[PDB]
């Protein structure tokens, strides 16, 4: 069987242009578990990006959390960019300061 | 019951790129506590939370062999699985095992739990008795079968009563700073015009703990839960979780909308509106 | 702490 990811882009703490954040992408409901996950910023891949370690929901479905530290500004795109083996090719969600 | 202790074990097999890889995180309520991974450089058991870090060098020891004699054991069911299935040796496959205890306010043993999933399927599970099993299918009964006749239920039981309720009582004591700690919701409802006709409003709850947690809507006292789009709740980073409901309503009526909220760490449930 | 697990 294989489920596809549902993915959200957000930050640790309400959007403050100029101020310290962490931008979080959360990757969930997916099987299996091989998982390819990117943060970008205007199109750029960020190198210090963490991860939780990998673990699973009642319905076995697997989760993960990916982060950064980030500063928001009003011009800056940020995004997350999935693959799995349910995807075609990678999906990009932009961050939405909104959501 | 307010608490739990729970291992999610996850075991991949990956042919042509080495032996199967296994790794189990170990939680109490949503706090993760203790990881091992059999991929990392130095494969021992490992502190995820700090209350955990106070316990001595051989309760490593002791876990850091447990959990590599499980690797094993797993490495040779996912074998024997293979066999079960008449499953080709190139494929890929999943075996997943969740297994712990529920305890109540005064410590006691609620529930045990210990099942098992083959490629996201359920396969098999330790019944609430403790005592007997349910297999999904004619592969789940050879298993079934083994565990019987070895009297392994009587070990797991052992287990689940006993050693696995003391250490969530110890863990419980240890850590009970932000175990035992509750923290509510921040709660408020954002607005988002959409056209001339209708706006969405949002209804937010950040920086609680634990998880759970139920946001509805209401038009008129009326539940519109067919109507109301709610994303997952998702972890903020800090130990905390977020989540929000959404509803499209018409222009002039954003009135006639009331959000509720209910949390552990909440005294009464509470109720907002957009606050213009 | 854990438990010694079982072959399927």
């Amino acid at each position: 069987i294989q489920r596809t990811p549902k993915i959200q882009v957000y930050s640790r703490h309400p959007a403050e242009n100029g101020k310290s954040n962490f931008l979080n992408c959360y990757v969930s409901g997916f099987h299996p578990s091989d998982i390819e996950v990117d943060l970008l910023k205007n199109g750029e891949r960020i190198e210090k990006v963490e991860h939780s370690d990998l673990s699973f929901s009642k319905d076995w479905s697997f989760y993960l959390l990916y982060y950064t530290e980030f500063t928001p500004t009003e011009k800056d795109e940020y995004a997350c960019r999935v693959n799995h083996v349910t995807l075609s090719q990678p999906k990009i969600v932009k961050w939405d300061r909104d959501m | 019951g307010s608490h739990s202790m729970r291992y999610f074990d996850t075991a991949m097999s990956r042919p042509g790129r080495g032996e199967p890889r296994f790794i189990s995180v170990g939680y109490v309520d949503d706090t993760q506590f203790v990881r091992f991974d059999s991929d990392a450089a130095s494969p021992r058991e490992e502190p995820r939370a700090p209350w955990i870090e106070q316990e001595g060098p051989e309760y490593w020891d002791r876990n850091t062999q447990i959990f590599k004699t499980n690797t094993q054991t797993d490495r040779e069911s996912l074998r024997n699985l293979r066999g079960y299935y008449n499953q080709s040796e190139a494929g890929s496959h999943t075996l997943q095992s969740m297994y712990g205890c529920d305890v109540g306010p005064d410590g006691r043993l609620l529930r045990g739990h210990n099942q098992y999933a083959y490629d996201g399927k359920d396969y098999i599970a330790l019944n609430e008795d403790l005592r007997s099993w349910t297999a999904a299918d004619t592969a789940a009964q050879i298993t079934q079968r083994k565990w019987e006749a070895a009297r392994v239920a009587e070990q797991d039981r052992a287990y689940l009563e006993g050693t696995c309720v003391e250490w969530l009582r110890r863990y419980l004591e240890n850590g009970k700073d932000t175990l035992e700690r509750a923290d509510p919701p921040k709660t408020h409802v954002t607005h988002h015009p959409i056209s001339d006709h209708e706006a969405t409003l949002r209804c937010w709850a950040l920086g609680f703990y634990p998880a759970e947690i139920t946001l509805t809507w209401q038009r008129d006292g009326e539940d519109q839960t067919q109507d109301t789009e709610l994303v997952e709740t998702r972890p903020a980073g800090d130990r905390t979780f977020q989540k929000w409901a959404a509803v499209v309503v018409p222009s002039g009526e954003e009135q006639r909308y009331t959000c509720h909220v209910q949390h552990e760490g909440l005294p009464k449930p509470l109720t907002l509106r957009w606050e213009p | 702490g854990g438990r010694k697990k079982y072959k399927l």
